[PDB]
């Protein structure tokens, strides 16, 4: 009764038969602006079929001496459907998200992940090497979009911090003894309670492999990982013509 | 103190290596008082 | 809950993802010792990872019980029972089980 | 879930009473009688007499209204003493370079230390008070941090250290030309009292020689240390010194104990000079004259 | 209905018929820790037969020449008995004592002994004579067992203060004349509610002669002094190995 | 519901998630003994904490050519902890016992076990062989402690009493492919009271493989029987000094 | 007197229902059902099956009127079976002169043995037996004296002892033409039960090779001598044999145990033969045959 | 897995006795542990350089 799930929103639909649990980040569900909060005077579009579907997006293959991987929410989407085409037309957005992320494995093999979420995720660089030239990271480091970047060094999540208290933010670990995917419902946290789509990314998805790995030679040896996210409770403002960027 | 109680038993073709992540944290009755600052600075130079 | 580092042995900057973690094998006997690590969170050494033992370093004195998880992440046909042991103070390290 | 009767079956013998004033003397009389004797007590029982003065003597009622509340702990220990002193010279040995770190043992000083040391476990709050001055005694216009440093945090290495940023130390920044830094201290210590006396070692293993520096030192009295510095990337053009004064307030002290006669040698230990063992008293040269 | 007393607690009682009188320290027996003082949380052992015995250590001769000893409370058994076992495997200790030391003597014989009390009976020492080098007790100084040590400058107790006002502290006096024995209780006197049993003595039992021994040749020369203890109220916490000091 | 266990008693757990079930020896928990019974008049102790843990005691290799081995209660405790430093001092004894057993293996392993108890567990020799000669058994084939010992003919228990049928004594089964561990809890089965723990044995712990361990090479050879005890509602009489057999 | 809630706070599982018959067997019928099965037990539990006939099988309606009274213990043990024999020769080596010290160790035959070993624990009252004879069988003029000397009454040594005037041991004075001499004997055990297995040492101190012979001696067990002697200060002119049965009445036993299927080798000990085990029943060539 | 810390406490685990804890979490609110003044900026104003 909580090793089995399915996940309908939208006209899309996940099943899963081996789930841990559902988190919802923080205690609370994603919902609609209150008229206490917000601050734009034009009526908001809110499409809430066309866009709360799960967008599967990109699939990373998971080997033995992998670092860990990382997507910017929502510029996975700002590139897919009638979310891609919403958040280009309209300035103002806010969503939460519901995020699954499938890895599969047999009963031979081990490893287990930690997919963790955590809002407003600034990425450094690494000064230089030495540690004295203020070099910034590249737009593609910054925003990678739907096809994810990979950790330089994961011990340090690329920002200073340290993965091992990355656990404080809302996570929840996918070893392939137990289960196969891990659901994490995500409000919207921002402090306003519009913001731009193109411009802004709120959190960031890291999954990251801890425990690496392990399999004797003779099982398969790809092991994919694939994330499907699904904005719930979107909505939008500000229509003008289509930015890219 | 972690001990083998008995083994750490595998089929053919299992990896004969596991790994445990060891997470720790407080219970509810755990309280702290006279804040001071902490051990280590985390700064060598002037911050440019 | 947060990873407590109990390996915190490997140093260089190509194996610091190691200390997240630490092994079990087959043993070819009888009860040997895995990990040991000291149970106090202000003590420099593996609580230093976690933020109970860095929001501890603001405050000068603690009090209450403390919880450790070990979550073990082998194969789902493995089995094994480990022993998790305890020691209150002045008893020194434990020689056998 | 038992049918035996020896599970089943299985206090302070003083008041405290109010008193005010000194105990009035109500009037005696002359007294004739065998059988009972108020004069004759057994010493060896270990109690202090209770014989009166009406009992021995034929006595006046006397009304006493000697207040008995200069006595309390609260007028005896709340007295601002010297604790300590911090030395700031311009050149030589002890602090050259303009920082000091005084780590807080109010042992230092007999006369609040003998005071302290009637009692075995004390448990107050301090108002601490740091009178600074140039050596010759004037004052100058200097700026000082005073910061307090807990038993883990960082110890200030030099006058233009990381330290001295007080992100969470408690920290008082006076010149000297103001009045003295008066701040108030609480409680802080993990046991419910500062023992000033503790028999036993604080850690484990075998106590050979070389680790018999441990003995008497207890963690729940060493509260940290205190650092003060002038305020300042250059050196200070002045030298000063800084007493430290604290008087006790809200205080409870348990269990006295007899007052140190001999002269103290060291800080934390008990120590007493061997071939100067002196008399608690004066002396005279025979007993049946004065 | 005062000089004849008996004091059976646990399998061993003790008779008197010349004794003084039972003062109990500080006016309060020894009992549980309640639990607005416990901080442990794991729950006590209390034998409650087993260790609340009259334990009857050693045997001290009192000559004409004399200076004094002391035992250090509760390290005088720690080796002994079931409360030696206890107190070896269990960290944490708390009980309250009684006390009872018996020194008989003829009705010829004369002299008084001040058997008291003190809580937290620190040793100094000689300061290397003169008073300059800063020399610290050894252990056997510090914690002599259950054979007791001698006083070295019985006047100043080994610590700078003076005997003349030790009577401050739980007393009672043997003068051989009146009395034979001196039963002392003393609850447990510590800041927090258990301790350790093997590094800290919540206090020493100081046994000097202050007026000497003095009998004509011809009696009996060979008067001693034994010391019986029983820990009352007596419970021990935070279970592991054998230590031994 | 029954497959998942945890035995806390002490300040020592154990958990179990592929259990079997707990059978209570004869129907009925262990108990202390009541007025009706008891005929010792001094007080007992009863530690309740200290004693009353799991004691992990030894750890025997089962290969595949085993005999079977047994422990004899409460021997096996005279040498470990405070229960055999109470067992030491105190002449008097009873005690129950929750006796737990761990085997794993794996899911390719196989092989049965009759962890058994039987009370007054009297061992024979074999007479001289061709059964002239009245052979005593020695003190360590007795009494083998700590350190278990092997059966040498399984057959006949050392005892001319067939294996066949010592399934009528509480015990059950350790088989690989559905448990992994036993719990057996034994009362206190003694004619008198209380007895000593030095000279008598209550019962030995009879664990026999009858189905022989298999397993095709190039899994892990090493299967290890480790059993743990823990004696419940403990209580000794008749303080003296220390014996130790 | 106590301000704690640890201290303030500091049974059987099965009832014996009354079965004087085996227990019925109602009707059943077929059952093509899911879910629950009755067939498929756990015996790892180590627990018996509780599946009955019924959910097996289509079964009748059949009222058990089968009587349990002929398996109570007091129906298996109430017959008198040879425990102990007792030769009083006319010439020979085991005792010649006309008396015969028997120690009461039932222990000594094997088809009363076989069947009280297998409970642990008995408690019981029996009636003693008497049969006895000249060798021949015959029966002959001759007056006999059986005495029980307890453990601590004086062993007689001879025929014309001093201890056969049994000022207070109980006596039988039965001659040969008599029916056997019966007597009925309590519980006389200082414990709560004869236990036939008692794994321990009855001594402390250490436990060498030379005194392994105190192992499984229980001196609750050993209850005493039990003397006979031809009563006269001549000796008798008949050989004589006694036969001593014993059934055991008011019978309680405890703690079942699996019975012996080697042969037994001596008393008071369970040693078997080594190289002769044999196998519990008989055997067969193949296990597909019969 | 989950991702929930555990919520096993003390009593469930080992034989605890009636603590009555009094110890205040007064010291650990953000208010308590953020208002202290700490040093954020220095400002340098020198005769020549
Ligand atoms: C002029 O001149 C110049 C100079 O020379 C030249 O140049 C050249 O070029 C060429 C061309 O390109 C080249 O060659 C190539 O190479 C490549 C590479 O290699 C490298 O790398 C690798 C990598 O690794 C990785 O991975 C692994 C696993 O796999 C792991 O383990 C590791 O760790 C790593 O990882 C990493 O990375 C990743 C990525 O993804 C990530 O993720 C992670 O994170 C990490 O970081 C490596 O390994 C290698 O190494 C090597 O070496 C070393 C030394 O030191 C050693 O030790 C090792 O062992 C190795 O060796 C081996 O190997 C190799 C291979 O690799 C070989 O060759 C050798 O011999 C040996 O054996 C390196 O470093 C590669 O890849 C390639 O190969 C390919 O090809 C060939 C022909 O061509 C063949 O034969 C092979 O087989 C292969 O094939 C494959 O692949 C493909 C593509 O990919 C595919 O499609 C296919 O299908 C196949 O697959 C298959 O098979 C396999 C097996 O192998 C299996 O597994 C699977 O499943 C399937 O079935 C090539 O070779 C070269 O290099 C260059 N040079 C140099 C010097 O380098 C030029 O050219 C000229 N010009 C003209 C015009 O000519
Ligand atoms: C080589 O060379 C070297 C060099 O010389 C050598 O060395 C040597 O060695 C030796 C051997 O060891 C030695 O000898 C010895 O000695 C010892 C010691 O003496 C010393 O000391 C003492 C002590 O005192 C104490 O005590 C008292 C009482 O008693 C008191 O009074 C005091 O005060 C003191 O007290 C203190 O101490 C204590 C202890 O306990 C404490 O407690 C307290 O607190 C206090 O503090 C002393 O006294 C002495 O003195 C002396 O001297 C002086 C001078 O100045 C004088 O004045 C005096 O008077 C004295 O003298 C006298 O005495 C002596 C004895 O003592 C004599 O001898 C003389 O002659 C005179 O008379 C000193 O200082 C001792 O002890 C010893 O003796 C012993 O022995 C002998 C022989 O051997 C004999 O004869 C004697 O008698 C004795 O015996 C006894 O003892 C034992 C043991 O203990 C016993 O067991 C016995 O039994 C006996 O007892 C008895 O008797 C008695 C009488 O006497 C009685 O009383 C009882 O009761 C019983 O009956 C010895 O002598 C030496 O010394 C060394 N040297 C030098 C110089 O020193 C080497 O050896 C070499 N080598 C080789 C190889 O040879
Ligand atoms: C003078 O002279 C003299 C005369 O010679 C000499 O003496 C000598 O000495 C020596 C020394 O000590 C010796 O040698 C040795 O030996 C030993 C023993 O062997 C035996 O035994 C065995 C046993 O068995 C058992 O087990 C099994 C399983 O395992 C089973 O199956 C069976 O059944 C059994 O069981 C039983 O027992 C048990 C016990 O525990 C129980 O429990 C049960 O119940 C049962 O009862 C046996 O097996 C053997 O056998 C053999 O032989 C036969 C014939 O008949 C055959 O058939 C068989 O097969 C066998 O053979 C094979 O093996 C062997 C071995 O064993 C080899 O050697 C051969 O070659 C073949 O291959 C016998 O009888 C042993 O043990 C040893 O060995 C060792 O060492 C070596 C060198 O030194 C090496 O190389 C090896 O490898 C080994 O090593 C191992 O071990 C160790 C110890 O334990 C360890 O530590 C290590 O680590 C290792 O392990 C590894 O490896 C393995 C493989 O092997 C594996 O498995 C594992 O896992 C790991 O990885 C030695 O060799 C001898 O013996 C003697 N002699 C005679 C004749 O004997 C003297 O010395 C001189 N002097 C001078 C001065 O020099
Ligand atoms: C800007 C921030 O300004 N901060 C000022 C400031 C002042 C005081 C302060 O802590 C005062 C601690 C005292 C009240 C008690 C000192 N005590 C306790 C018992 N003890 C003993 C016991 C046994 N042996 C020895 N040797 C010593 C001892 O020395 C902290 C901070
Ligand atoms: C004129 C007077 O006539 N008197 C007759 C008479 C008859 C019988 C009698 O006492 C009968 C004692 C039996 C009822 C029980 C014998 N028992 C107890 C258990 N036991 C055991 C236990 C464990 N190992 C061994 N080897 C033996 C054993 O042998 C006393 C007096």
């Amino acid at each position: 009764s909580d090793r089995v799930a399915q996940l309908t929103i939208g006209n899309s639909t996940i099943t899963t038969q081996e789930a841990a649990n559902i988190i919802v980040g923080y205690g609370e569900w994603p919902s609609y602006c209150s008229d206490d909060d917000a601050t734009a005077v034009d009526k908001p579009t809110r499409p809430d079929v066309s866009v709360n579907r799960f967008y599967t997006l990109d699939t990373k293959l998971w080997e033995k001496s992998s670092k860990g991987w990382y997507w910017k929410f929502p510029d996975v989407l700002t590139e897919t459907g009638v979310f891609g085409q919403n958040a280009q037309f309209h300035y103002l957005y806010r969503s939460g998200f519901c995020i699954h992320v499938q890895c599969n494995a047999s009963k031979f093999h081990q490893g287990a992940l930690l997919v963790a979420i955590l809002p407003e995720y600034v990425i450094g660089t690494v000064a230089g090497g030495t540690g004295t030239e203020d070099s910034h990271p590249p737009y593609i480091q910054t925003q990678p979009g739907a096809d994810g970047f990979e950790l330089q060094h994961p011990y340090v999540l690329d920002a200073g911090i340290p993965i091992s208290q990355l656990t404080v933010c809302p996570h929840q670990w996918i070893n392939l003894r137990t289960n196969n995917c891990a659901t994490i419902i995500v409000p919207y946290m921002n402090t306003l309670p519009f913001d731009s789509a193109l411009n802004h990314c709120n959190f960031g998805l890291l999954v990251v492999p801890i425990s690496p790995l392990d399999f004797d030679q003779g099982a398969t040896p790809v092991i994919p990982i694939t994330i499907t996210l699904a904005p719930m409770c979107s909505e939008f403002a500000g229509l003008r013509q289509a930015v890219t960027q | 103190s972690i001990w083998y109680q008995t083994n750490y038993v595998v089929p053919i073709g299992a990896p004969n290596t596991a790994y445990i992540i060891a997470l720790a944290a407080a219970q509810k009755n755990f309280t702290m008082k006279l804040c001071k600052d902490t051990s280590h600075i985390l700064q060598t130079a002037s911050i440019q | 809950e947060t990873i407590l580092e109990v390996n915190n042995v490997p140093t260089n900057a190509t194996s610091l993802m190691e200390r997240l973690r630490f092994p079990v094998s087959a043993q070819a006997g009888k009860g040997e010792l895995c990990a040991v690590f000291r149970a106090d969170p202000g003590r420099d050494g593996p609580w230093q990872s976690t933020m109970l033992g860095q929001l501890c370093g603001y405050y000068t004195q603690w009090s209450g019980s403390l919880e450790v998880t070990f979550m073990f992440t082998g194969s789902f046909m493995a089995t094994g029972k480990m022993l998790i042991a305890y020691t209150p103070p002045g008893g020194p390290l434990p020689k056998d089980r | 879930g038992d049918r035996v009767a020896d599970m089943i079956e299985s206090r302070a013998l003083t008041q405290a009473l109010p008193a005010p004033t000194g105990q009035n003397t109500q009037v005696s009389s002359h007294r004739l009688d065998t059988g009972e004797v108020p004069a004759l007590q057994a010493a060896e029982i270990g109690a202090s007499s209770n014989t009166s003065d009406e009992s021995m003597i034929e006595t006046r009622c006397v009304l006493n209204s000697h207040s008995t509340a200069e006595t309390t702990l609260d007028s005896f220990f709340s007295r601002a003493g010297l604790v300590g002193e911090i030395d700031l010279p311009l050149e030589g040995t002890t602090n050259p370079s303009g920082y000091a770190n005084w780590d807080i043992d109010i042992t230092g000083y007999a006369q609040m230390r003998r005071k302290v040391e009637l009692f075995t476990y004390m448990r107050f709050d301090a108002e601490f008070t740091f009178v600074a001055c140039t050596p010759t005694g004037q004052v100058v216009p200097q700026l000082l941090q005073y910061m307090f440093v807990p038993p883990g945090a960082p110890k200030p290495e030099s006058r233009e250290s990381l330290a001295w940023q007080t992100a969470t130390n408690p920290s008082v920044f006076v010149k000297l030309t103001d009045p003295p830094a008066q701040v108030s201290v609480p409680f802080m210590s993990p046991a419910s009292a500062y023992q000033w006396f503790y028999d036993g070692y604080p850690t484990f293993g075998e106590h050979k020689q070389e680790k018999d520096l441990e003995y008497g030192a207890c963690p729940n009295n060493m509260m940290g240390t205190f650092s003060v510095r002038t305020v300042g990337s250059s050196k200070s053009k002045y030298a000063l010194v800084v007493r430290i004064y604290m008087r006790m307030k809200h205080v409870r002290a348990w269990i006295p104990r007899p007052m140190r006669n001999q002269n103290y040698l060291f800080k934390a230990n008990p120590n007493y000079a061997g071939d100067s063992i002196k008399p608690t008293g004066t002396s005279r040269n025979a007993i049946t004259t004065l």
